[PDB]
């Protein structure tokens, strides 16, 4: 279906961090960001219409 | 001697979990200011832990990244004596608000000695001493084959106020073996997945007493007993009536997306469709192209059954099922 078809389009949405590892005091130092989430959406789902009480 | 569906609550039993819980505490912080070198109390020492809630008991399996190295750090009595009194003697002042026979049950479990007065005993309340009975007799007469009996016990045991979800579904074998007069068995684990099925997180903080996870809830990424029991015993059933329709729609509807079994057996619907249908019964021009579906709706349900967690198929076999099915089709 369209909808799981069109999730895998707009993939990723990514940040990282402003804090510091503090690693080897290299340009790799300078070359870290943090960690990162790759927030994504693989599947979507419609349920036939129920009731909750 | 049986387990019974009571919430039943004495002091007695809740000063003993709240005394024992804070030792367990005190010894166990001293054992991390040892090896380091080398408020409920009870809501603290669930902290540490990982409730199973698909099982009673968190297997782990060994081939994996689960392996460790032993400790030959073995335990003598030079380390086991000190590591112990100093929470004895952090212990001391609560130790006379409880009852004379709670600080003698208590250092009786200081030192092992696991005790033998169980909670169904002493009650003495006449509405739980007529459950213990009544479960018992339940319990025996399903074990003595004896069914008339058992479904009257059973019918008697459901109306008394206090009773759980622990007799009910289990032993509803009653109406399954029955078949004389029966309501068929399955109504009633309808009835069982139509009220409890709850799709809640399992809060894990909260200490559950008298509903236990593993067989009476259904919350998510738990599936539960009661609801993938009327899955499959409403499969058989559908076999023996030779409706398969009736329940293929029926299983489309929940998107169960974590758990891999239902996945069979969503899979497993259209294969007895894919087995009937696959006779034609001429010693041509729809059914031979609504096979096709139920064959590719096989192949995909059981590739999924392999892309969700761990559940096993032998779909070696199912293959050689399946084409067996196609050699009646070509």
């Amino acid at each position: 279906g369209l909808l799981n078809l069109g999730v895998k389009d707009i993939g990723e949405k990514v940040i990282f961090d402003g804090k510091p590892l503090n690693s080897e005091d290299e340009i790799s130092n300078s070359g870290y960001l943090g960690n990162k989430l790759s927030v994504s959406v693989e599947q979507v789902s419609i349920a036939k219409p129920m009731s909750n009480d | 001697m049986f387990e019974v569906p009571i919430t039943l609550t004495n002091r007695k039993f809740a000063q003993r979990r709240k005394l024992k819980y804070q030792y367990i505490n005190y010894i166990s912080r001293r054992f991390d200011r040892i090896s380091k070198k080398s408020s409920d109390e009870e809501r603290k020492f669930w902290k540490k832990y990982e409730k199973p809630e698909k099982s009673f008991e968190i297997w782990r399996t060994v081939s994996s990244q689960n392996k460790q190295p032993i400790n030959k750090q073995k335990m003598t009595y030079h380390n086991f004596k000190k590591i112990e009194k100093i929470p004895l003697r952090k212990m001391e002042i609560p130790l006379l608000h409880c009852t004379k026979e709670n600080k003698l049950y208590f250092q009786s479990i200081s030192r092992g000695l696991e005790p033998l007065k169980t909670s169904t005993s002493e009650v003495r309340n006449y509405r739980t001493r007529h459950i213990v009975t009544l479960t018992d007799l339940l319990h025996l007469n399903v074990s003595r084959h004896n069914w008339s009996l058992a479904y009257k016990i059973f019918a008697t045991l459901i109306r008394i106020p206090g009773v759980q979800i622990k007799s009910l579904w289990g032993i509803g074998v009653e109406i399954l073996d029955n078949l004389s007069n029966s309501s068929s068995g399955l109504d009633f684990l309808q009835w069982m997945c139509q009220i409890y099925s709850s799709k809640s997180r399992f809060v894990q903080n909260i200490n559950y007493r008298s509903i236990v996870p593993p067989f009476q809830t259904g919350s998510r990424t738990h599936t539960a007993k009661f609801a993938i029991t009327y899955l499959w015993s409403s499969l058989i059933n559908c076999q023996k009536s030779m409706l398969i329709d009736k329940i293929s729609e029926w299983v489309l509807t929940p998107p169960f997306m974590e758990d891999a079994e239902v996945w069979f057996i969503y899979a497993s619907c259209h294969l007895l469709k894919a087995d009937t249908l696959s006779r034609q019964f001429v010693n041509r021009d729809i059914k031979i192209n609504q096979v096709i579906k139920h064959i590719h709706y096989v192949r995909t349900f059981l590739k999924i059954c392999l892309d969700k967690g761990g559940f096993a198929v032998p779909s070696r076999l199912i293959e050689n099922q399946l084409k067996s099915f196609e050699s009646r089709l070509y």
